[PDB]
């Protein structure tokens, strides 16, 4: 209730925040902890390049390639409960709180 | 495929042999040694294993899920 | 001043050379124990009265496997780095169809450029280092072990024969001091022989995140 408004019911953070998390979120459902800096360096150019509209949820290269490494790794799923997977899932999470 | 782990049997694996084979004689499983006078079921489980009169096999589990099975039999056992 | 200059330009001009060859680039026995004395006759002293220039020192090496991946190493003139000096070095690099840069800047870049230079593609990779850091090489300490990049064969057969994830292998960040050194990208494995006190040496392996 703090970080969102009251009249429009929507987040108040910048909407690459959202769907950056978003998609690492995703990505680490299925235990891809390579390309968590992936989308994030892809992101990077993407608001390099132009700003990004809110009413469009997918960024047109963050869903593609999010969508790629979920496909791609399917039997991810029970291999995701490792150290590596755990720590940086609790870290996004919580930098996100923060 | 080939069987990659330690020949010999580990000191962890004939504790757990003895005691399966002793909780079976502890049932009346059939004794395939000959009893020298033991009512203990761990000196009948220690004589079977000594003379290689064992059937059970050890799974054992490498921690990505895959195993291997072993005999008794085909492991070699030490004091 | 000058006496000062020098020796610092020749160190940093030693370790980046050490560190080309690390990397398994084409850097000779001569280049690679070149004295101060050699240094004062190959290129000048007084870099005050400017007979080394910082743009003067810019060496290009060649990868060992194909003459077609070869690497700048800038030593830029401005103390701070901002963009407008890396968007100078991005067009010269280019020119020559260059992939691969390596900027040592005296104090270190803004943050802006600092993401501008990650922000570059896969067509420029572009890493920096300060020169302080380049005083000593730091693989020459006695602690730091010896770390090997692998090839994708080689963690194929490691993941095969451990029956093994790369998300249960240890990790070593891509900000360690020895993997900017050897400038491993992200996802790939490091083959690292400890000289152990117990074993004589120890091979373990981390994962580059
Ligand atoms: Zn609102």
């Amino acid at each position: 209730l703090r970080g969102s408004c009251l009249n429009c019911h929507m987040l108040t953070c910048p909407r690459a925040v959202i769907h950056l998390l978003l998609c690492q979120l995703r990505v680490l459902e299925v235990g891809a902890l390579q390309a968590v800096y992936e989308l994030e360096r892809i992101l990077n150019r993407f608001l390099e390049e132009n700003p990004d509209p809110s009413a469009s949820e997918i960024r047109e290269e963050l869903e593609q390639y999010t969508t790629e490494i979920v496909q791609n790794n399917l039997l991810g799923s029970q291999g995701a409960h490792v150290k590596n997977v755990c720590e940086s899932k609790s870290k996004l999470i919580a930098l996100f709180w923060k | 495929q080939k069987r990659i782990t330690t020949p010999y049997m580990t000191k962890y694996e004939r504790a757990r042999v003895l005691g399966t084979r002793a909780l079976q004689i502890a049932m009346c499983a059939p004794v395939m040694v000959e009893l020298e006078g033991e009512t203990d079921p761990l000196l009948i489980a220690m004589k079977e294993l000594k003379a290689r009169k064992i059937p059970i096999i050890i799974r054992r589990y490498l921690p990505d899920g895959s195993y291997e099975d072993w005999g008794v039999d085909e492991l070699i056992i030490t004091d | 001043d000058d006496e000062e200059e020098t020796y610092r330009l020749w160190k940093i001009r030693k370790t980046i050379m050490q560190l080309c060859h690390d990397r398994g680039y084409l850097v000779t026995q001569d280049e690679l124990d070149q004295t101060l004395e050699e240094f004062k006759a190959q290129f000048g002293d007084k870099p005050s009265e400017g007979r080394p220039r910082r743009t003067d020192l810019t060496v290009l090496v060649a990868h060992n496997d194909d003459p077609t991946d070869q690497m700048f190493v800038f030593f830029p003139e401005e103390p701070k780095v901002g963009i407008k000096t890396i968007k100078v070095y991005c067009q010269r690099m280019q020119e020559e169809n260059i992939t691969r840069a390596l900027i040592v800047v005296q104090q270190g870049m803004t943050p802006s450029a600092k993401q501008s230079l990650v922000d570059m593609a896969p067509k420029y990779i572009l890493e920096q280092f300060l020169q302080q850091e380049l005083l000593i090489n730091i693989t020459e300490h006695e602690l730091v072990p010896e770390h090997v990049v692998m090839t994708k064969e080689e963690v194929t057969e490691l993941l095969a024969r451990y029956k093994l994830r790369e998300n249960q292998l240890p990790r070593i960040q891509a900000g360690d001091p020895v993997a900017r050194y050897f400038g491993i990208k992200r996802g790939q494995v490091v083959k690292i022989i400890r000289p152990s006190e117990t074993a004589g040496r120890y091979i373990t392996y981390r994962l580059v995140q």
